């Protein structure tokens, strides 16, 4: 208690000491190592002071100005090297990843190569920080990379383990970039509505591919132009959904995907079924009996628009 | 699945008199000191706090319009601190308490417009700050102090909507740049922003409204995207986000209420970010506009987008039009 508690009064004193000389150091102009050396000491532990993010780079801009470029290029160097210290103790900090990208964006000859590897790694340690999948589009822009290339990254990372909101969301970005209009095509659909499939008969419970199905369900045609292996693909998943009911009867995600197949498939055919669905997705997941009601009046409303349609 | 078990021994009732004190008493420490980096914002959560509790009087307001005016640098922009460079996240924090105290011409109004206006870009986003760093928060910031001002015509609308619907993802939501994951402190920032700008039309109310609403763990409480753990911040993002898109309803009110009432400290005053952990003015701010939006009599009306009292805005005539 009283060794540890009373530590960090002393850490306090010298982040309060430190913090101190570098204000008193840049109201005097002085734009020099010093700064530099005291910053990474404040940095490293509280990384979303700001202003010393500020600080370090007025200092290097200032002194790439008065140095040459072998000694400026030895300051970048240094300047990865406490980046990448100070992601490992806060991998979340706004401030250190833009300031990273500060960094590589002023560059002349900047190795976006390396960069996507230490994206990679960050990606295995947290496969959800979307601060390092917001870095990781920085760089395949300004390298150039192209949609093909991130997409099979993705589908890597979706099979050695769950986790994958993150990835079926840069799929999403990624897929309609493939096939650039201004919607997918029913052949990349059908592809990736059996990849997610998979994914969700594999682990049920993990709600990022049923999100993503929801999206293919409705990235589509329309059910009028159905094609008969569109048709029969999501008769499948229909029956397949069933038989996962069976096994997980309190699984609400395969209850909801049902009901939104039986949509895309015939509405008024599955009336019925979508009704008595309704109920017993109801009783499995109470909390979403509000969205529940007002979902299945939306749906009604839409039966009753495709029966006065009637001849 | 990952989710919070709350005990049985957790808060079940509101403990308005002690949070009071704690915001009255905050500021008087090692936490405190570590903070100044957002200590405007600080300033603006326990004000607006104890404003919603009507405790407003306790706090000092001759003393912060002084660290107010000492805040503004020349560009026009704010600081947390003293010291500090400016940044629209705490431009808009001054602004806010200005409105709250009647006393926006303590500091130069015109020049915050004129930082404002230098900060967005040619494709309608903005940076924070001069140092570029962009997000849908700053789009946010910047169009929030506009409309408390009223000076929303002092930036190009029509390319800072254009880009925030540029951030509108498969699933409804928003991230912080374009291509950037849904995550309910974005989905906030720009359904605020599209509330300000009068553009919820362009939002998928029920496709964003049911993402919202699986938000709601089985402890009641909300997370801020899937597979994350609850909190009361998220759980003022995502019930603010709700209400704006008129979707409020599509949570469990009561087990969201008890969730919150969990996070409050029987002794020390405050709110946590969840049961038992160490409260601060930020949760404290949340949890209590969170109960308001839930209906909680002993509070003021809060506005879901400035999160301020809404006799505040009604005062200054700023008050968008929401979905339902
Ligand atoms: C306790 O350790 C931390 C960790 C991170 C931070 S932070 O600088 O990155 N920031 C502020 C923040 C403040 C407190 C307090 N008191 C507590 C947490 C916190 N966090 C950390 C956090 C919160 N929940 C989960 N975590 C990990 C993050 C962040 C929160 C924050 C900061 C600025 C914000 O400003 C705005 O978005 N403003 C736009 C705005 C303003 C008013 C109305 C509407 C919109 C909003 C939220 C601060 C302390
Ligand atoms: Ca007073
Ligand atoms: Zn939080």
């Amino acid at each position: 208690a009283e060794a540890k508690r009373l530590e960090r009064e002393q850490k306090l004193k010298l982040y309060q000491s430190a913090t101190q000389a570098v204000f008193q150091k840049r109201q005097a102009g002085e734009l020099d190592e010093s700064v530099l050396e005291l910053t990474s000491q404040i940095l490293g532990a509280n990384p979303d002071f700001a202003t010393l993010w500020n600080c370090r780079r007025e200092v290097l801009q200032h002194l790439e100005t008065e140095k040459s470029p072998e000694e400026s290029a030895a300051l970048v160097k240094a300047e990865l090297g406490f980046l990448e210290s100070c992601l490992r103790v806060n991998p979340k900090s706004y401030g250190t990843w833009h300031h990273r990208c500060w960094l590589l964006s002023r560059l002349p000859e900047p190795n976006w190569a390396r960069e996507l590897e230490l994206c990679a790694r960050f990606l295995e340690a947290d496969e959800r920080n979307f601060h390092c999948w917001d870095y990781r589009r920085f760089v395949a822009a300004q390298a150039a990379v192209a949609p093909a290339e991130e997409l099979a990254f993705t589908d890597s990372l979706i099979t050695r383990n769950f986790s994958n909101y993150s990835s079926w969301h840069y799929r999403s970005c990624l897929l309609p970039q493939l096939h650039p209009q201004p919607r997918l095509p029913e052949n990349v659909l059908l592809k990736e509505l059996e990849l997610v499939q998979n994914a969700f008969f594999t682990d049920p419970n993990d709600q990022s591919a049923w999100f993503y199905h929801r999206w293919l369900l409705g990235a589509g045609s329309g059910r009028c132009e159905l094609s008969v292996e569109k048709s029969t693909v999501l008769q499948s998943e229909l029956e397949s959904c069933k038989e996962l009911q069976e096994l997980e009867p309190e699984n609400k995600w395969c209850l909801l995907t049902i009901i939104l197949l039986m949509r895309a498939l015939d509405p008024l055919l599955y009336e019925k079924e979508t009704l008595q669905y309704f109920s017993t997705l109801k009783a499995v997941d109470p909390m979403r009996a509000a969205y529940l009601d007002d979902l299945r009046s939306k749906f009604l409303l839409e039966n009753s628009v495709l029966k006065m349609e009637y001849a | 699945q990952k989710d919070v078990t709350i005990k049985s021994d957790a808060p079940d009732t509101l403990l308005l008199e002690k949070h009071a004190d704690y915001i009255a008493s905050y500021g008087s420490d090692y936490e405190y000191c570590m903070s100044e980096y957002l200590r405007m914002s600080g300033v603006y959560w326990g004000l607006t706090v104890m404003d919603l509790m009507g405790q407003l009087h306790r706090m000092n307001k001759e003393e912060i319009l002084v660290f107010i005016k000492s805040c503004q640098h020349e560009c026009g922009g704010v600081s947390a601190s003293i010291g500090h460079d400016p940044h629209l996240l705490y431009t808009l924090s001054a602004v806010q308490i200005l409105t709250l105290y009647d006393s926006i011409h303590v500091i130069n109004v015109d020049k915050v417009v004129a930082y404002v206006q230098s900060l967005q870009k040619e494709d309608g986003s903005f940076a924070g700050d001069i140092w570029g760093e962009i997000d849908t928060r700053f789009s946010f910031c910047a169009v929030a102090t506009l409309a408390l001002l009223g000076k929303l015509d002092a930036i190009n609308v029509e390319k800072a909507i254009e880009f925030v619907l540029s951030c509108m993802n498969f699933d409804g939501g928003f991230g912080c740049r374009p291509g950037s994951e849904s995550h309910a402190g974005q989905i906030y920032c720009c359904t605020g922003f599209l509330a300000i700008t009068s553009q919820l039309h362009q939002v998928n109310s029920d496709l964003l409204g049911w993402w919202l609403c699986e938000r709601q763990l089985p402890s009641g409480g909300l997370n801020g995207r899937p597979e994350k753990l609850p909190d009361v911040c998220y759980s003022w993002w995502v019930l603010a986000s709700l209400k704006i898109i008129g979707r409020l309803h599509w949570i469990d009110r009561e087990k969201l209420r008890s969730f919150i009432l969990a996070c409050q400290d029987e002794e020390t005053g405050g709110f946590a970010d969840r049961p038992g952990d160490m409260v601060d003015p930020f949760h404290t701010l949340f949890g209590i506009a969170g109960l308001s939006l839930l209906g909680e009599e002993q509070i003021k009306p809060v506005s879901p987008v400035f999160c301020m009292p809404e006799e505040v805005l009604q005062r200054v005539n700023v008050q968008p039009e929401l979905v339902s």
